[PDB]
């Protein structure tokens, strides 16, 4: 799939709060979440209080991953609605983070490449003194 | 004489200060 | 108080602390370095198991020297 | 970043990949299970070390390994 | 209604100073002149460390050294008596 | 509008369920594979709200349970009052109060335990009770046995109706869910019925029947030859003799010339001279008022008429400064769920119960009750430590509705999520707030200790070298000591002789009341108290604020409301949920509640107790040592734990020697609940592997496979464990204590 | 009558009924024989 | 900005409290540091002077308050020194200045100087110097 872009969504209406954004995102980086829905609703936001989403594209920004993938989660779960998460940089990068193949990971899809596999049971992991002395681990062989 | 009166001051107050200030300076640097 | 009390109350109490270190006036100035954060797991059992062994042997020692001390006999 | 790692005593029922509360497993096809399907931990750098996959996980012992290492800001849960 | 911008960040993460001020200085420029000419040796930095810490030491240890019974008991020492042990010992 | 509407026979009376355990949740009920099973089939037996979803089936347990509950309180007065009437020295003690000991407990005969039948006096040998039940008895006016044994007959009748009620309302008539949310009614019937009705009939009693057998026996008559209660009320001339204005019959009360009724309805205060207590007399005149108030203010919520007040509009209709539109949709959220009543009502009773001790130490309300120090002194600490773990309580439940019960779209409230939506400063406050309390509080100590080693007993905080006075407090005594000379002209005297001011009140050569000073050691402790209870509030507050979600874990609320912790990373996350909040803030509840007990017994043992001589001087048990040794940590070490505890150490082989071996018990329980909280679950399970293979070897293998215990469960066994022994140490050396030396 | 003697036979009412009747036994035995420190039948 | 962690409230945004905080020393921008960090180091001194003569442990000789007074001397020392060392570890030699570049209306301002190796050290030797000026006026006007 060809990421997407997110130039001028509007955002719902909140009453401003004390769980926002801190110097990490001037400083090191947060996150945007967008999604779409079809009408005017109230859910509650993942730093404490309610917000009201306005109908159509909306646009939030969060701290860290967990918080939007949580907002998210709930989204889908009690309201189906599609949604889709970036990560910003402070020079400007902005990096598509959520579905990177178009389809939701717990679906399998032709093409992917397989990281992090061991053929092997997980008892046939080498004794720690064979990997003695050397930069390697066990569970890496 | 009067050793104690010139030497407890030494050790109790300037030299810890000394050595925490060294200390902090090494770890903060980088 | 490190045997019984757990992580992540501290931890929860170190980001509020934060927060209000952060969003005060005339000490926002002043800025740390490391990021503040609570005590791990091992760390905190071996605080612990320290402070108990000290509080052990010096009440001891105090007792016994003070004991046998007071009457010589 | 922690280290995830994956067995080939794995089924297929996708029960750690919903589990992630940080988007790191997904799955691929495969060819030694009926499901025909097997997990990989491409995102390994969105670690917590939640240990959730490892919670949810039918089998002897678990075909998803989680093992401590490294930590960052990531990592550490910072969001401050 | 609008709270994201790509062009410029500042906005966006909040980079603001609430009580900044850009006004001219109000002190008078005599007196700027004078503490400016008289403070000048201490502004270097580690000729101040190392300033501060031989003259604190040094001063330090001669008022222990200098000071006399009146103010410290410890240099007045005992003046009763001496007094036996438990089991007659001296 | 306001009906009666029930359901008949909603459950049918069998065995069958009785056969099956855990019938009431289906995973529980399945079977036993592990022995967690066990310990899960008393976990959730009362928590309704699981079992099922309906509002209708919790509200019918809630009540079934309460009349089971309210059964088993009348069958314990019963049995207590049949204690009283048949193995006691009550007949005895009636005589002469003052040189008997009450005793209500007799011990059998088997081992050699008889010799706990102390000497308590009056011809008899048995256990002395603490429980303040015969001065209560007297104060009714009982002056027999007879009338005892008919009380206990009463109360087995009572809680056999009780009982019944409870099955009849459960299985034959089960009111619907309309009958229970109907607010207005049930305030109408609670306060103009259940206690404006009660104290009016009480007060009927105590004019009716109180007072003259009180005043009988305060003149110094036989108990044997008073007349009976009812010969007052058949005969008027008796009445006559000793009250004229009942000559007059009732006519006064209608024709609004109440003053003839000043004989025995006064506005005098203080204490009665000869028994150290309160007036009867000012008791019934309070008991009326207080029954008038009741009845007036009973009328206020509209109930089925026209006239009255909706609790729903005087909410909403509400405008304020600070408040704004507000308490909108808050009459739903109370209507709706339980919990949010149930914090709510245990906080209340929790305060009134600290209350009640404050009030009932201070004014003595029963004869002959201020000079036995035993019964003052259990009665206190009873009352503080259930106030104590009722408020801890409250934020338990606060927070399991939080959790639980709490959406914002349904049922939405304003000022719930403008408190939501500022938690950080609320958070960061209270917590600079506990450290700098604590920083002062504590190093004020600390500096005196220091001071005080190093040879400098002119630079410590103390009466005579570093003055900290509490002018407050003695501006306020001065002020309540002129009190009825000018501004209640009513009072002949002040409500209380605590105040800086008055005379003093012995009975029977031991002191019974006096003004307590103030000064440095009041403020120290005040303020260490204030320490105490802000850290407690703080840690109470950050549990129930952060129940929903926090900046660590933004999805605390799905996990639940009882889980040990959300994995390894992150640093670690144990002890994240509200119930591990609760079981941290039961231990300070626990510090708090017994550094208050220890103050308040050293200082009425220091300053007021003691006895009286004939020429007119005051010994006091301990000779007044509070004000200049309560200053440093090793005074309270020494001349209160070393000093006191001389008693209970030397009661073997006497009558208290009980008493000591508990003091020794409960110590072993304290140390065993810290295996509970120093380990893990790991090592004990994998030495349960090794105890079940050496079990396996011998064919002696249960079906169910031991299993160690959850981390939850250890928890609370640790906390259990801890306050329990802890409790029983106290109560233990306070008991022997104050019964060896008063 | 068949569930009542099922629930009888659970293990606490099993457990309290036979703890019950040893101490009853246990206390009537140390009665008849007050004291005992050694065994004295041979 | 709603989503920024922070609140609006009287106190935090009034036109006094505004007024007065942009006034203090520590919030001119434009003056440089050292004129600034004198009246800091004056005005702390002169402060600190006090409670060290009113609670010392000769507080009841005729010594006290000159005792006192080098003791209120001796603070200021310390805290210079904890000034100094955290300019060490903060501010590299040639790296520029890390304030914030645009107010709160959005207009561009020129950042200040004092997050800077040179002007934290200037402002550090005001503040020692005007403490020791303080601690001197305090000294001189208490017991003269
Ligand atoms: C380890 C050794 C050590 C030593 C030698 C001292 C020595 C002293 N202590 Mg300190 N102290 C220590 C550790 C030590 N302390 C620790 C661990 C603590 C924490 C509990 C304290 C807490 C403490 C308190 C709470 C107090 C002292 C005070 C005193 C003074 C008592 C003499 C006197 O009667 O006043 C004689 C009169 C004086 C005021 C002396 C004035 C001259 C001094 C020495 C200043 C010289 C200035 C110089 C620039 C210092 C900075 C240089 C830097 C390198 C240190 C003396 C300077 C007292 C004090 O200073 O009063 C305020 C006092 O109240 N100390
Ligand atoms: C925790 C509280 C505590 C307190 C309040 C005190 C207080 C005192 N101690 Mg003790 N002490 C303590 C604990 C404490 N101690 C502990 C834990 C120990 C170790 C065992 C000692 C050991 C000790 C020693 C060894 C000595 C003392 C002595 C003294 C006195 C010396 C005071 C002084 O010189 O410095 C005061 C210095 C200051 C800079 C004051 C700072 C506080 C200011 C006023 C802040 C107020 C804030 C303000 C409201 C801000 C608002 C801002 C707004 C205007 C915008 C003082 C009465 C000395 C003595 O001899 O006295 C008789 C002494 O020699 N203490
Ligand atoms: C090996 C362990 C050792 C230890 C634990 C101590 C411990 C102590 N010394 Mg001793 N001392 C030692 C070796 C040691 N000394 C040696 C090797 C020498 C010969 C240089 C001295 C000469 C000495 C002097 C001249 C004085 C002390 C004093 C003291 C006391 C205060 C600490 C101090 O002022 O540091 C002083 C530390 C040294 C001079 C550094 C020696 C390190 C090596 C070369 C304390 C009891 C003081 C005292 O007597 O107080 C009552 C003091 O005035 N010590
Ligand atoms: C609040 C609860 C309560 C409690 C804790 C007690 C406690 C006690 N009762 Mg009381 N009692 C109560 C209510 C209560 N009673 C009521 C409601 C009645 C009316 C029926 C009685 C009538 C009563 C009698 C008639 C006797 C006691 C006796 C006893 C003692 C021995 C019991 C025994 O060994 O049974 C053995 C256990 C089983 C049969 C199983 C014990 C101190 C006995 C006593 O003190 O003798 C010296 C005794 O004789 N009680
Ligand atoms: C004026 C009559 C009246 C009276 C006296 C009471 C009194 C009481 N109610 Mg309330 N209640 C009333 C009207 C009344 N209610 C109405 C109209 C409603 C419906 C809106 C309710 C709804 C209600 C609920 C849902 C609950 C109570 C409970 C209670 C008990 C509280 C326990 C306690 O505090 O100990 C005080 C102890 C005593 C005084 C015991 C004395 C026994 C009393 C006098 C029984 C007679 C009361 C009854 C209303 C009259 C019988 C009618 C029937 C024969 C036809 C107490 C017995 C709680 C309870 O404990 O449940 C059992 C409870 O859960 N009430
Ligand atoms: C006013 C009455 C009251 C009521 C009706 C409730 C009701 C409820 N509570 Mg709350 N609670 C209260 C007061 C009350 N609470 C107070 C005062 C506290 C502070 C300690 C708490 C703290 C609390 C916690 C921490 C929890 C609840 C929960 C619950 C629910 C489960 C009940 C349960 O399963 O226990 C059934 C009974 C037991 C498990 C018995 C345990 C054994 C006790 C602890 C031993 C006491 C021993 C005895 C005094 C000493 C003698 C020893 C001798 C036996 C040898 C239930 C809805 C639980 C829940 O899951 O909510 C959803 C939960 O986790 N409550
Ligand atoms: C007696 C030992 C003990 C002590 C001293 C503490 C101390 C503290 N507890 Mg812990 N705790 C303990 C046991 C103890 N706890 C136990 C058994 C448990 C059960 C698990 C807990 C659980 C617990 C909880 C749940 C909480 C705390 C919190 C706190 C803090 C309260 C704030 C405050 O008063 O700080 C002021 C400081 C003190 C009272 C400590 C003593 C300091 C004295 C005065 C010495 C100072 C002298 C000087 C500065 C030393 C310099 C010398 C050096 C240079 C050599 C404080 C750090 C609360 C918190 O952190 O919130 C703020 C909190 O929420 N504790
Ligand atoms: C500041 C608080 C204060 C309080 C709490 C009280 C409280 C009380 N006043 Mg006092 N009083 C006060 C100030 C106060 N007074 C002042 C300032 C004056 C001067 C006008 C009086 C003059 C006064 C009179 C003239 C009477 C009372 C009476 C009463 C009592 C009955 C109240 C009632 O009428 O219903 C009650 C103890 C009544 C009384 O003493 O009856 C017992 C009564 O007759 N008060
Ligand atoms: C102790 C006890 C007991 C007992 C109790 C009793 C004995 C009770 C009683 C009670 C009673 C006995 C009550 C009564 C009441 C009454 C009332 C409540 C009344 C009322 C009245 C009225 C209201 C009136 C009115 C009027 C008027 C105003 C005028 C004219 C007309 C008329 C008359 C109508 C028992 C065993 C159970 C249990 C345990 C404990
Ligand atoms: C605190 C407490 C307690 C106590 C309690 C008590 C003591 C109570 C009481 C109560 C009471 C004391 C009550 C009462 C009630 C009453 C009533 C309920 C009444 C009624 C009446 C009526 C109904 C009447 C009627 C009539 C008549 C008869 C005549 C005329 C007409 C009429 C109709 C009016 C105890 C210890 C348990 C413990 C826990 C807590
Ligand atoms: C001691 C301990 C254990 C072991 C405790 C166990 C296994 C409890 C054992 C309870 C009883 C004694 C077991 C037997 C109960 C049956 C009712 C016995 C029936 C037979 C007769 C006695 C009637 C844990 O499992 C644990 C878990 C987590 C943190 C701390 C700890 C911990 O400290």
């Amino acid at each position: 799939t060809p990421p997407q872009l997110d130039p001028n969504t509007p955002s719902p209406i909140f009453a401003g709060s004390t769980g926002g954004l801190l110097r990490k995102a001037q400083v090191e980086e947060f996150y945007v979440i967008t999604w779409n829905s079809p009408k005017e609703q109230i859910f509650e936001m993942p730093t404490g209080g309610a917000a009201i989403m306005r109908e159509g594209p909306n646009l939030l920004k969060l701290a860290r991953k967990e918080q939007c993938l949580a907002l998210g989660t709930r989204l889908r779960s009690k309201y189906k609605i599609t949604y889709q998460f970036y990560r910003v940089f402070p020079n400007g990068e902005v990096q598509y983070l959520h579905p990177k193949d178009g389809v939701y990971p717990e679906k399998a899809n032709p093409g992917r490449e397989g990281v992090g596999l061991n053929m092997r049971s997980i008892g046939k992991n080498v004794s720690p003194i064979e990997v003695k002395f050397t930069g390697k681990q066990s569970y890496d062989l | 004489n009067n050793l104690p009166s010139i030497f407890v001051p030494l050790v109790g107050l300037v030299f810890p200060a000394i050595a925490m200030a060294s200390l902090f300076l090494h770890i903060q640097k980088n | 108080m490190f045997l019984i009390s757990w992580r992540g109350y501290w931890q929860e109490l170190i980001e509020t602390l934060a927060w209000a270190h952060e969003r005060t006036p005339l000490a926002n100035l002043i800025r740390w370095r490391d990021k503040p954060v609570a005590l791990s797991i091992v760390q905190a059992r071996l605080v612990g198991l320290a402070h108990f062994s000290v509080g052990y042997i010096f009440t001891y020692a105090a007792f016994l020297i003070a004991s046998t001390s007071g009457k010589f006999g | 970043s922690h280290s995830v790692k994956i067995y080939d005593t794995c089924i297929g029922c996708t029960q750690c990949v919903r589990a992630c509360p940080t988007d790191v497993l997904e799955m691929i096809p495969w060819d030694g299970c009926k499901a025909k399907q097997i997990a990989s931990a491409p995102r390994t750098e969105d670690c917590v070390g939640c240990k959730r996959c490892e919670s949810a996980c039918p089998t002897d012992f678990l075909s998803v390994r989680v093992y401590l290492w490294h930590e960052t800001t990531r990592s550490m849960g910072l969001a401050y | 209604s609008v709270y994201f911008d790509l062009e410029d960040l500042g906005n966006t993460t909040g980079q603001w100073d609430v009580y900044g001020s850009d006004a001219p200085s109000p002190y008078n420029p005599l007196q700027s002149k004078f503490f400016e000419t008289f403070a000048a040796p201490f502004t270097k930095r580690g000729l101040l460390l190392k300033f501060l810490i031989l003259g604190g030491g040094s001063l330090l240890t001669y008022v222990s050294a200098t000071s006399t019974g009146e103010v410290l008991p410890i240099k007045r020492g005992p003046q009763e008596p001496p007094k036996l042990g438990p089991r007659g010992k001296l | 509008e306001v009906k009666i509407l029930v359901d008949r026979d909603p459950i049918k009376t069998s065995f069958e369920e009785w056969a099956k355990p855990g019938h009431f949740s289906r995973t529980i009920a399945k079977g036993p594979d592990t022995t967690t099973w066990i310990w899960n089939l008393h976990a959730d037996a009362h928590d309704f709200d699981s079992h099922t979803s309906d509002l209708e089936e919790i509200s019918r347990k809630v009540f079934s349970a309460h009349f089971g509950q309210l059964s088993i309180i009348f069958l314990w007065l019963s049995g207590m009052y049949f204690h009283g009437a048949r193995f006691s020295n009550y007949e005895a003690w009636l005589s002469d109060p003052t040189h008997i000991g009450p005793s209500a407990q007799v011990v059998w005969s088997i081992v050699g335990q008889e010799i706990l039948n102390g000497d308590v006096g009056g011809g008899f040998r048995g256990i002395q009770i603490t429980s303040g039940f015969f001065q209560i008895w007297r104060a009714s006016g009982i002056t027999s046995e007879l009338q005892l044994y008919c009380t206990a007959i009463g109360g087995l009748v009572f809680a056999a109706l009780m009982l019944f009620a409870g099955w009849f309302h459960y299985h034959k008539a089960a009111p619907k869910l309309a009958w229970f949310q109907d607010v207005e009614s049930m305030l109408n019937h609670h306060l103009a019925g259940l206690l404006g009705l009660g104290s009016l009939s009480w007060a009927g009693h105590q004019v009716h029947v109180s007072l003259p057998i009180n005043q009988f026996l305060n003149a110094g008559v036989d108990p044997k030859e008073i007349p009976l209660p009812h010969e007052f009320i058949l005969n008027r001339d008796l009445l006559a003799q000793l009250y004229p204005s009942f000559a007059e019959g009732a006519t006064p009360f209608f024709t609004l010339n109440w003053s003839k009724y000043a004989e025995f309805l006064t506005f005098r205060g203080g204490l009665d001279p000869v028994t150290g207590g309160l007036w009867l007399t000012d008791i019934a005149h309070h008991h009326l008022a207080i029954a008038i108030l009741f009845l007036i203010a009973g009328h206020m919520y509209r109930t089925n008429w026209g006239i009255g007040h909706g609790i729903k509009d005087i909410l909403e209709a509400h405008k304020g400064p600070f408040t704004g539109q507000g308490h909108k949709g808050l009459y739903e959220i109370l209507t709706t769920s339980w919990h949010a009543q149930l914090s709510i009502n245990l906080a209340m009773l929790g305060s009134l119960t600290i209350v009640v001790a404050h009030h009932m130490y201070s004014m003595p309300p029963y004869p002959y009750l201020a000079t036995d120090y035993g019964t003052q002194l259990s009665l206190f600490t009873h009352h503080m430590w259930i106030g104590g773990f009722l408020i801890v309580g409250a934020a338990a439940h606060a927070a399991i509705f939080m959790v639980r019960d709490y959406d914002p779209t349904t049922r939405y409230n304003d000022l719930l999520d403008r408190v939501l939506r500022h938690r950080d400063a609320i958070i960061s406050h209270l917590n600079w707030v506990c450290i700098f309390l604590g920083f002062h509080s504590f190093g004020l100590y600390i500096h005196n200790d220091t001071m005080s080693a190093l040879g400098r007993p002119q630079d410590m905080f103390s009466d005579t070298a570093i003055q900290l006075q509490p002018v407050f407090a003695q501006w306020i005594q001065n002020t309540h000591a002129l009190a009825p000379g000018t501004t209640a002209p009513g009072a002949t005297t002040s409500t209380s002789l605590t105040w800086g001011g008055g005379d003093l009140v012995a009975v029977g050569g031991k002191v019974a009341l006096l003004p307590i000073p103030l000064g440095t050691a009041d403020f120290l402790v005040h303020h260490i108290h204030a320490f105490t209870i802000h850290v407690t509030v703080l840690i109470l507050l950050k549990g129930v604020l952060f129940a929903r979600s926090s900046r660590l874990i933004p999805d605390k609320a799905n996990l639940g409301f009882r889980f040990p912790c959300d994995g390894p990373g992150r640093g670690g996350t144990c002890q994240v949920s509200a119930w591990d909040h609760v079981f941290l803030g039961l231990f300070w509840m626990y510090n708090a509640i017994s550094v208050v007990i220890f103050h308040f017994s050293w200082k009425m043992q220091s300053d007021v107790w003691g006895s009286i001589s004939d020429q007119g001087v005051v010994t006091h048990i301990t000779g007044g040592n509070f004000a200049q040794s309560s200053i440093t940590i090793n005074g309270w070490l020494r001349d209160f734990l070393w000093a006191q505890a001389s008693q209970v150490i030397q009661s073997y082989g006497s009558s208290l020697s009980a008493y000591g071996l508990f003091f020794l018990g409960a110590h072993f329980v304290w140390a065993f609940s810290l295996m509970f909280l120093f380990s893990g679950r790991g090592y004990w399970q994998e030495l349960i592997e090794s105890i079940v293979w050496a079990h396996n070897k011998l064919k002696v293998a249960p079906a169910t496979q031991p299993r160690a215990l959850s981390i939850v469960q250890g928890r609370a066994v640790g906390v259990t464990h801890y306050l329990l022994g802890g409790i029983a140490t106290t109560w233990a050396f306070f008991l022997a204590r104050i019964i060896a030396v008063g | 009558m068949r569930d009542l003697k099922t629930y009888l036979s659970v293990a606490p009412v099993i457990s309290t009924l036979w703890f019950a009747a040893l101490a009853g036994l246990l206390i009537e035995i140390n009665r008849l024989f007050p004291d005992a420190l050694i065994f004295p039948f041979f | 900005d709603p989503f920024i962690g922070s609140l609006e409230t009287p106190v935090t945004s009034s036109p006094l409290i505004a007024w007065y905080l942009s006034n203090l020393p520590g919030y001119r921008t434009a003056v440089n540091p050292l004129l600034r960090g004198v009246e800091v180091g004056l005005a702390h001194g002169f402060f600190l002077v006090g409670p060290f003569v009113k609670a010392g442990p000769l507080r009841n000789t005729a010594y006290a308050g000159s005792a006192g007074s080098l003791a209120a001397a001796g603070l200021v020392v310390i805290l210079s020194m904890c000034l100094t060392i955290y300019g060490i570890s903060s501010f590299k030699e040639g790296e520029p200045s890390i304030a914030p570049s645009l107010t709160l209306t959005g207009r561009k301002k020129q950042p200040d100087q004092l997050q800077t190796a040179d002007g934290w050290a200037k402002f550090t030797g005001g503040f020692f110097f005007g403490g020791i000026s303080g601690v001197t006026w305090a000294y001189f006007l208490l017991y003269v």
